[PDB]
């Protein structure tokens, strides 16, 4: 229901393109809204194992809803928990996933919360994933920039 | 000439062995007490509030670890090692001379001992780990019962109120759980594996007796601590043995303390059927007998236990 | 292809020779500024053979052309260096290299 | 900017410490690749300023040490860190001349035991083998090796920051390195317990360390206090314990060593009096009764029953029975009394003298002062408090780890060590490709070994065999088929090294056959029961009813990976039904005989499910044996692996399996009804004609075109229509002629 709603939110790409479809009393807490529903979808997973297991079916979307401006902020925090608690997501992780991270670093500024879950992509819970490090490495360090 | 002639390391080798499992065994090491004794000293060249000593941070540091919810308990050797300690303490030091004076000296002797460690909260950390167990028998509940045994040696009535209060509290299910558990995991007298035990015994096994019952000793610390839970005639706690007011449910011990019994009884008759034919019982099939009465025995006086003090 | 310049003079009539152990000291960047590899950091200086390259193709035939001492600016083009497969964490596919080095080889 | 600068700038600190962070974990757990690429980013030359810089910020300090840890030394430390707990001594003059070192040593009075970590050691641990980094060689992976760094300059380096550390410390400046104790201490001491399991530090060095530690005790016989007697927070006081921990470790390795010198001597003056013995008892004696008793009971016995009762010399005073001269019982008495006395249990307000009281009195002190808050502290402390007060029981659970070998092997076991150390390394490392080759070289160079086959004993002690079930777990629990053939493989071959072996890989038969072309789990299971009389009594019934359950299965089911190749459709699979039929045919006939429990069961379970027979024996509407075999013969024929041929084959297998179980003809001519009447089962499940007709299908026999044997029938066949009609239906008269 959650991400239903957060579709049907997110359709719109900001708060006066298309958004003043219910009136204008409704566009200035469309954002609000969809940040609270992007802070309630992290709460409902935060910490519980099974939850996070059943929520890695939607990496690619979590994924997607990276670069929105004003979703971002719980999105990450998702995309975090659902690392943390359950990392058997990484192996299913694809070069452009770390690329749409590497992007989000790049156009939101430096953030210290994108190389922590860079840092979760990285290592699993107690075994190396190569592939991830491999990727990171190539597509981060030889620009110096 | 099979000793010399032969390879300087083989011959190494077996003489270590053979010097490991002779000598190195010694059976004292003097350090039960003495490591508890100096675990008891608090404030030493110094000084309530402040955490007492380091006895009761090392309780405390394992109550924490049989805390933490997870699926399954680990292994801890260092558990295991300082369980087998503070029950050495205590059971190992008190387990013709029938005066008053030295019975009752034994007796205080006995009650400090236990006091110097079931006041640090061992009493708690018993009943937690036997409950995180999940009923699953290994060496990581073996050396709780017996802890819980010595603690709980002579029927003290402090242990016994310290163990029904946190239970009567804490109201969670699962401890008599583990105990219905464990009690139906119990071996019996075995015949089908007895007639292999015969055969592999008759041309190694790498043991002598290992798979007709294997796990008396358990049983017999089972239901010690089953009887010692309500030795003195604690009606509460016989009481609570059979209906549990607090909990949701009730496992009634009582109850499967007599199916163990009556399983016990169906294979020592299916035991004797099996030996009416010979004349003469042989050396094994008596080890067998009296390894099965033995728990046979316990059995029927953590029975009488539930029933004395009416 | 090589464009080796000259930073400081050499002899002029010592020149490497085949089958020799050339020791040089050398600093690499990109051409952007942005320093990559430097030998002198690690107080320890390069060593390598002609014939038995162990080196991209342009060191080798910058070091060639110097003489005992001669401090050159080699500039490594695309196709005569690591080139379009690059290196993972070190120099991007498509980069030319600049390496300031020094011939120090005592033979 | 300066990089000192991001004190009062806490914006970009933040982010330079995660970035430091990703850097350390991008190349975590032996990614060499990776780790010699971010040399070009933090080169040599900016972790050692880092090191000695004296402003820098608490994070970016701790940070830039666990940098550097991580890229030079993490993969070493994890490799030697593996090594230390085995103990395999070679037996070399240095190994002769090491001692007990006790408190009685060269220099004393029974009462110094020495410095702990320093001295002479001779365990073979396999060499580092870093190399050097290098980013303008030509581009050409076999197992990229760890950047390498001067070790001996690092070294010097840390001991000169930890000895000006303890120095200042003691002012109690009011601007620490770092802005606090901990972030002054810890990466540094992390560093210097680092290099010290890496074996770098010296005798001298160690001794320097000691001395910093704790000078009162560690030196050699108000003014320069130790690590110990200052005043530390929680994070200090836990490199503390595992830079104790090392010394502990040291120690104990130590112990071992000199018991297995001592047992060289010994072993050495036990052979000269026992060869004296027998050349007086050969030239000499010749006058009483050949002198049996003494002989018979000393001489013919098991060298491991001549070695156990020889050592009954002393313990009781009383009970000798063995010929040990008395100065021989002296001289083993005076090192029992030697190694009891260094074990801390000798003597049948002052300082301490020893390390085991110094750590104790210490663990005690802490533990009294404050209550310790982080489990991690008081684990540690508590554990080597409990080593401390017990070593004799260290030293019994350290002894089954010990080895000893002759100097004549060590290059072979130090390969071996390397490549038992690269599957430990690789074990840590998500399965792919690269890694698959690397483990399986590894495993194939140890299967080539001469040590392998050569000490059974050492093998297991390292658990070799565990390590690889471990890699089949992770394997299995389909994606790389080479890699479980390989180890299925590397398990067939150690199970039939020895008895022992086998013995031991037995404990995991139920998880061999719950999960079950190349090598099965199925060939290990079969492979750690065949021919052993005592694990085929041991075998239980569930393990049985698994197998035929799966044999059920794959007989009423048929396979879709055959139907997925060129092949016509059925719908029962016979390749399966032989495969599962392979396995019971070791459980129930082993050595020749038959052992009655086990045939007797899966006999019952075969009975009780009659799909596990195939298609033509399960009952109504069956064709029959001959109508089953002349139907697979003229399958062989047309196109419709090789269909036709596993058909027969099937049968064949069940036969010699249903003829293996059937009851030793002693058994029924000694009643045992219960023989009779499982053959009488036998006997009616199938016929006496069915047999000889079986027996008497004709066989096919330019050049002489000769069919396939893969292909036709096969008399391999008629072998198990043979035992069969041996085993239970015999000929005396009436057979014998047709």
């Amino acid at each position: 229901l959650v991400l239903n709603c957060i579709d049907r939110l997110n359709v719109y790409t900001t708060a006066a393109h298309f958004a003043e479809y219910a009136g204008e009393e409704a566009a200035e807490s469309w954002k609000e809204i969809v940040n609270l529903l992007s802070e309630l979808l992290a709460s409902l997973i935060r910490g519980n194992r099974a939850n996070c297991a059943l929520f890695s079916t939607n990496l690619d979307w979590v994924v997607s809803k990276l670069d929105r401006l004003e979703a971002s902020s719980g999105i990450l925090e998702v995309l975090y928990c659902v690392l943390i608690e359950s990392p058997e997501v990484l192996n299913i992780i694809q070069e452009n996933h770390i690329k749409s991270i590497i992007s989000l670093l790049d156009k939101h500024g430096r953030n210290h919360k994108v190389l922590d879950v860079l840092c979760s992509l990285c290592v699993c819970n107690g075994v190396a994933v190569r592939s991830n490090q491999d990727l990171i490495t190539e597509n981060l360090l030889p620009g110096r920039e | 000439t099979p000793l010399y002639n032969l390879p300087t390391h083989r011959a190494c080798n077996m003489f270590l062995e053979s010097y490991k499992a002779a000598w190195i065994l010694t059976e004292d090491h003097s350090f039960e007490d003495r490591m508890i004794d100096d675990l008891s000293k608090a404030g030493e060249q110094e000084e309530e509030e402040k955490k007492p000593d380091p006895l009761h941070q090392l309780v405390l540091h394992f109550s924490r670890t049989a805390l933490t919810e997870k699926s399954k308990l680990d292994e801890d050797y260092l558990y295991m090692a300082y369980a087998d300690i503070m029950a050495k303490s205590c059971h190992l030091e008190e387990g013709v001379e029938v005066s008053f004076e030295e019975k009752e000296m034994e007796k205080q002797r006995l009650l400090y001992q236990q006091s110097r460690l079931h006041t640090r909260g061992a009493a708690e950390m018993v009943l937690q780990m036997i409950s995180a167990c999940k009923g699953e028998t290994g060496a990581m509940v073996s050396s709780t019962l017996k802890l819980g045994i010595s603690i709980l040696n002579g029927g003290n009535a402090e242990v016994q109120q310290k163990m029904l209060d946190y239970l009567k509290d804490k109201k969670e299910v699962g401890f008599f759980q583990s105990i219905q558990a464990l009690m139906q995991t119990c071996s019996v007298l075995d015949l089908n594996a007895f007639e292999r035990q015969n055969k592999a015994e008759g041309l190694i096994n790498r043991q002598n007796g290992e798979k007709v019952m294997a796990d008396d000793e358990f049983t017999q610390d089972l239901f010690r601590f089953l009887q010692l839970l309500c030795e003195g005639h604690n009606n509460d706690f016989q009481n609570y043995l059979r209906t549990q007011t607090g909990n949701t449910t009730t496992i009634n011990i009582i109850i499967c303390t007599v199916d163990y019994l009556l399983r016990l009884q169906e294979s020592i008759s299916d035991f004797y059927w099996y030996y009416s034919g010979k004349d003469v019982i042989e050396e094994q099939g008596k080890r067998n007998f009296s390894k099965a009465m033995s728990v046979a025995k316990q059995v029927f006086n953590s029975l009488t236990e539930y029933i004395q003090g009416p | 292809g090589v464009e080796i310049e000259t930073i400081s003079p050499g002899d002029g009539r010592t020149f490497p020779k085949k089958g020799q152990t050339c020791v040089v000291h050398y600093t690499g960047m990109l051409q952007n500024g942005k320093k990559f590899d430097s030998s002198r950091d690690r107080n320890k200086p390069f060593k390598f053979r002609i014939g038995k390259q162990e080196v991209i193709k342009g060191f080798e035939e910058g070091a060639a052309q110097m003489s005992l001492g001669q401090r050159a600016k080699l500039t490594c083009t695309p196709d005569v260096a690591y080139g379009a497969t690059g290196h993972p964490g070190v120099i991007p596919p498509n980069a030319t290299l600049i390496f300031d080095v020094e011939l120090l080889n005592l033979e | 900017m300066d990089i000192l600068e991001l004190s009062e700038r806490l914006d970009l600190q933040r982010f330079h410490s995660h970035t430091l962070r990703l850097y350390r974990a991008v190349c975590a757990l032996g990614n060499n690749r990776v780790a010699h690429a971010l040399c070009s980013h933090v080169d040599q030359a900016q972790l050692l300023h880092a090191l000695e810089d004296a402003h820098l910020p608490g994070p970016l300090r701790a940070g830039y040490y666990d940098l550097l840890i991580s890229i030079h030394l993490e993969s070493a430390c994890r490799s030697r860190r593996s090594m230390l707990s085995e103990y395999i001594v070679p037996l070399t003059p240095e190994t002769r001349a090491i001692t007990l070192f006790p408190p009685g040593r060269k220099g004393g009075n029974a009462r110094r035991h020495g410095l702990p970590g320093v001295g002479v050691t001779t365990s073979l641990r396999p060499p580092h083998h870093f190399s050097p980094p290098c980013f303008v060689a030509a581009l050409p992976a076999p197992a990229r090796l760890s950047p390498a760094i001067p070790l001996e300059a690092l070294r010097d380096k840390a001991l000169r920051m930890l000895g000006e550390a303890v120095r200042d410390g003691g002012q109690h400046a009011r601007d620490p390195v770092g802005g606090s104790v901990e972030f002054q201490f810890v990466p540094v001491l992390k560093l210097v317990s680092t290099l010290l399991v890496m074996g770098i530090f010296g005798d001298e060095d160690v001794k320097q360390i000691l001395k910093m530690i704790e000078p009162e005790v560690f030196t050699e016989e108000d003014l320069e206090e130790g690590l110990l007697q200052m005043k530390l927070p929680e994070s200090v006081k836990l490199q503390m314990c595992n830079l104790l921990e090392y010394f502990c470790d040291q120690e104990l390795q130590h112990r071992v060593e000199s018991l297995a010198a001592f047992a060289e001597r010994y072993v050495d003056k036990l052979q000269a009096n026992q060869r004296s013995r027998y050349a007086l008892l050969m030239r000499a004696f010749t006058m009483s009764a050949a002198e049996t008793a003494r002989r018979t009971r000393e001489f013919r016995s098991p060298p491991q029953e001549q070695i156990n009762m020889l050592l009954h010399f002393k313990d009781e005073a009383d009970e000798e029975d063995c010929p040990l001269p008395e100065d021989i019982r002296q001289d083993l008495q005076d090192f029992h009394q030697d190694l009891l006395a260094h074990c801390g249990i000798q003597l049948e307000e002052k300082k301490p003298q020893s390390l085991q009281e110094l750590v104790s009195h210490m663990v005690v002190r802490w533990a009294q002062e404050d209550y310790v808050q982080s489990p991690e502290l008081v684990r540690a402390m508590f554990s080597l408090l409990h080593r401390q007060y017990d070593g004799l029981g260290e030293l019994l659970r350290a002894l089954p780890r010990a080895y000893t070998i002759s100097p004549s092997s060590v290059e072979d076991t130090m390969s071996l060590l390397e490549c038992l150390g690269q599957i430990r390394s690789l074990l840590i490392v998500q399965m792919g490709p690269q890694e698959e080759n690397l483990m399986i070289q590894s495993i194939g160079n140890i299967m080539n070994n001469k040590v392998f086959y050569q000490h059974p004993n050492l093998m297991r002690a390292l658990g070799m065999h565990e390590t690889v079930m471990e890699v089949m777990v992770n394997v299995l629990g389909i994606r790389f088929p080479k890699m479980v053939t390989s180890c299925c493989r590397f398990l067939c071959y150690f199970c039939r090294i020895s008895r022992q072996n086998q013995r031991s890989m037995f404990d995991h038969l139920s998880y061999l056959l719950e999960n079950s072309q190349g090598s099965t789990p199925l060939d290990v299971a079969a492979a750690s029961v065949i021919d052993n009389n005592e694990l085929a009594l041991a075998l239980q019934e569930q393990d049985l009813e698994k197998v035929v359950s799966y044999l059920a299965g794959c007989g009423l089911q048929s396979c879709p990976m055959l139907l997925a190749k060129g092949y016509p459709d059925i719908g029962w699979n016979p390749c399966g039904g032989e495969r599962y039929l392979d396995f019971l045919r070791f459980a129930v006939f082993v050595n020749g005989e038959s052992v009655e429990e086990n045939a007797n069961v899966v006999v019952r379970l075969l009975i009780r499910k009659p799909e596990c027979f195939g298609p033509a024996l399960r009952g109504e509407g069956g064709s029959g044996l001959l109508a089953a075999i002349e139907e697979a013969i003229r399958i062989s024929e047309d196109p419709a692996v090789h269909l036709g041929h596993a058909i027969m084959s099937f049968y064949a297998a069940l036969i010699d399996l249903l003829g293996r179980c059937a009851p030793e003809m002693h058994l029924i001519q000694a009643g045992k009804g219960e023989a009779l009447r499982i053959r009488a089962i036998l006997r009616s499940l199938v016929p006496l004609d069915d047999l000889v007709g079986i027996i008497s299908l004709p066989l096919q026999i330019g050049a002489l075109v000769q069919p396939k044997m893969s292909a036709s029938f096969v008399p391999d066949h008629k072998a198990s229509m043979v035992l069969f009609l041996d085993r239970v239906y015999g000929i005396e008269n009436q057979d014998f002629l047709l």
